């Protein structure tokens, strides 16, 4: 799929990572 | 993605069965959560994913769907449930937007 | 686990106003937290977002380039500092910290503070 | 809102050329970008694209495996090096923004740079 | 996807109207987007979906269509209207593509 | 780190709310200190770590801020405050380096 | 992560343009280094973090790319600058590995 | 609690001068200090840093190898014996002393004295 | 600035030999240094890093437990204690000085010396 | 500071080339000392600071090392070198303490 | 702990201004001394501590420094000062040492 | 996540090929590892990121799989492969759980 | 290489319990460390992690505020301080050490300790 | 750096359990010290570096922790450990700050 937003996807996790 | 609540005014009285209709003009898969906003503080979290429930909260707090239609069950009223709800979306990749609220006032 | 902020106030048009957020009884340094208005009349509505590091912020398509978010892990502390306010940002300024989740797509509000009012006029 | 291309001239077939595109004026790491070339005679022609993180790359069927695409994001450049110039690439690069979109799906191209002329010939 | 733009090059005056047709060789729904370059510089977007306005674009420029047939509607052609206009697809599973341009000549 | 402060000349009253800007070309963390230099006399600090006060700063100066942008507000400006004012970055692995400085003037 | 460089022996003529590709086998993000190495001595840095020039190289030397795809391009290749280059990567979980090397000789 | 400078003057290109800090009041051999230039149409620029105890020293990149900062605990005073003067260095010299910090990252400059003029002219 | 180590030679396998590395015109004390190996017919590879103070080091997966580096900061110099060598180790060693950078990531090498020659055999 | 050494015993010809270690289980930066006591006398120092040589000391004997790892190398081993070797360590605020010695036997 | 003075040779008119370095192997902290030996007699102390003048030496010699730079400085050349001066270091535990010593000449 | 794991017991003899699969109620990509407990001991690492072996174990381990199906192949049963063996994960944003385990047992 | 535990035994419900874990063979301040349980009838499940540093922490939903995992680099040990105990937390305790890995993802528990066995009942 | 005990009263009786902790508003690492003051006289160390036994005292005590949380442990009570034991921290660069001590009493 070529014709994807290629952007951030701006609602994504923004929390402590704990892996 | 703008959302509507309906009804404006919810008038029940206590131990009755309260139903919230939560509709969004663009498709929120089931990413969606409901508020609760006491007078004069600010709101809590009672439903995240429009099925799971926030921990801590009471089970009779309920919801469930998917798309484009929501809904919030009550299963009987309480007289600390009366305020504001407000229902939010949380898209892919699509901004935080809340609905209008509606009310809970004592029939 | 404790939300409160400050620095509200009264100030007329054009001038700039620092808010802060204090954060206390949980991990400060782990969460992204959100700014949220309430304006009397309208519903609830998203202004900006900080990424649990200050690596990335996002702000509503009315607030870009006025609003500035930013957080000190240190002192525990949120500040959203206004430049050129309008009229139209009178409305009451909560802190919202996001529910930890288990996946790639965050989740809701969980945490709301209890808001400082903000109002602009002549 | 800048962005300004850089690294033509003039080489002889079968050299090998690299370009440069720097952004400014606004944030480059939220943006995925395109190079689109101008021949004298044709309309626009897409070259590549680079996802916001150089994890996808896609080419046109005509230069895949002679050109690649790749951005720096602490620096705030674009790289599209041409590896095998032939006298068919004889045209102007431009860079090319996807603008921001509320969808899954991605849309047009927002910012355009003033372009590179890279010429090959004998 | 083969695009093709008509017609190659129309005369117009200033306060004339203006419509530039532009066809697709399979249906891209309406996704489908409209470019202005002026000589020497870089194109500008003005119309994304086919429909919506760009901001900072004047109101003056319209656009609507779908499936196989686009067109582009200037209410009033202004002396800084003259320029070359492409129109750009990017469907589903088709990478983008670009017309040949139409030219608008000072009549 | 290039550190630049806008507005260069800021003029204001007696009584008035003065906001200064700091910017830095990278990451300086939290480490960032305010300074005052009336003419004819050497820096006095007035706010380190970018947001704790000095001892014997008046509670009118307060700062915030963290990454890049930082500000420094002056509550109610005072006949006293009326001076040249710097700052200044000392990142982990960075040297320490100073602003243009901002210039505040009677009205 | 192995890293190799293509193509491992080109000759040059003076004044020629010449460009040495160092692939990376995973993504390296732009910590990359170039060195020079002539017979018998010891290799200097040319560049660092994949595009910086060391202090004290000519202009000539230049270098580019990220992820895993990087050239170094001498513009105008000198009587001095016949050497044997070195590609070098330190990413920040991993350990720094060489690559093989190019050689440039006098056509 | 002051710290005062001395030893400027007017000096022909390439020729060397020495400065003298003294600082009196409070504890000198706890504090590392630092010298500042303040040249006229600039801001504030630092030029070299003495660590407590003359083990470790620090220049501005554009001084290394013509400066020497060099401090005496017993006198309570500090030097910076400057040599290969040019005409770029004309600028007030300023003594500083790092605050007492409850970490290991230093801390900014609390004590500045009042500058001694040094010209290099001919 | 200057790198010249010193200690090659010839050992048969299963002895130990010990080099040396005197740096000079530069503070060493600042600096965390490396040791490389260049084999004939084989590029460069790195051996082991000393982090300023003695405190940490890392080495190759192949030399683990074999060799030890341990530098010496009042003389200026380094030590690469090689135990039980063989015919694998001969090769060139190299110092290198890591670069400084404004960072956490550290930098590339910026001084060589010239090697010493370390040949195992029997 | 316990201090061992390795190897307790060592086999060695004329002419062989030895190395004794002396390991730390604390730092002691530099200081230490490598002691000779033939059987019946008193020991005689050999090497101090760890590297640099005692006076009237043969320059075959050398040490090297800082931290926890020492080594004693004896570049050829002649018929006087044969007795046991002792390894001390005199930190900044730690006391004397030697090492259990490692002697040196004709194979 | 050797000294050594340079530059060896100082050519300087009257009324110039001459400076003199001395080095020092080792920190010697503040304990060093210049001297001063006219042709044919004996050499006369100017500066002790490294900081402090002699009695009855002109206020024209000053001195500064403490480590491993010092410096001896001169404000206005004499026909009397002509002479060759020397540099001697007495640390703590070490021992008095004398450094090569530089001849002011006549331009 | 939660990972089951089937069969619950199998029998296998010595040189018998055993297969073990691994399910996640969730896509864990290529994250998940394999242990081996022996009763009354310590688990001991097999396979990490499902397909790579860790050092020292022996080529008869085997594992393949992405998403949510895994599998463990050992192709030759030994006398010492008779243990437990769990599957555990490390998604990107989810915390380690590890499944119920099968036991070999000797048939 | 080796990772052993101590401190088990049998405590009333309510009491306070404080496990610890010594390592050897290897530099013991370069890994983070986990502790994970081992409930007869069911399979291993996860406690808390250590981050290398003592600077991050994370526990299980059931134990959080009630276990405190803290790590000392200078003794080479691990401190698992275990508060109001219930009958639940029967269960054998082990230690794991976290793989190298060549990435910002981690990796598996490679080196477990034999367990110590922790016993409330009443 | 604030220290803070909880409980500041600790009710026990002979031959029990008791763990008093004590937490630090900022990391000391390992640095923390346990004293023990019977009314009338004047504390004495217990345990120093947070896990280390002062000479004399009884294998009973021990300590653990580090970072910001500290816990002391009495193996058996004793008729003579009912006294007030406090908390002391001497980090890198702060100064010497005592708890306000936690008080054991019989049961």
């Amino acid at each position: 799929d070529p014709n994807a937003n290629p952007n951030v996807d701006p609602n994504a996790n923004p929390n402590a990572n704990p892996n | 993605i703008q959302m509507t609540q309906s009804p404006s005014t919810l008038s029940a009285s206590v131990g009755d069965r309260v139903t919230i209709t939560c509709r969004a003009s663009q498709s929120v898969s089931t990413w969606l959560a409901w508020y609760q906003q006491k007078p004069g503080q600010g709101p809590k979290l009672l439903i995240y994913e429009a099925s799971s429930l926030e921990s801590g909260v009471p089970s009779r707090f309920s919801g469930s769907g998917s798309g484009t239609e929501f809904t919030l069950t009550i299963s009987s009223l309480q007289p600390d449930d009366f305020a504001t709800y407000y229902c939010q979306q949380y898209n892919s990749y699509s901004f935080w937007t809340f609905g209008q609220g509606t009310k809970v006032e004592i029939k | 686990v404790q939300l409160v902020e400050s620095g509200g106030g009264v100030v007329q048009p054009g001038r700039s106003l620092t808010l802060s957020c204090a954060a206390s009884g949980f991990t400060f340094s782990n969460y992204g937290m959100h700014w949220v208005r309430q304006t009397p009349g309208k519903g609830l509505a998203w202004v900006a977002i900080i990424w649990y590091d200050g690596s990335k912020t996002y702000y509503e398509d009315s607030v870009k380039g006025r609003f500035t978010i930013s957080r000190d892990n240190s002192k525990n502390t949120l500040y959203l500092q206004m430049n050129s306010l309008r009229v139209d940002d009178t409305a009451v300024y909560y802190c919202a910290r996001v529910r930890h989740s288990s996946s790639r797509h965050g989740s809701a509000f969980d945490l709301w503070g209890q808001g400082t009012l903000v109002t602009v006029s002549s």
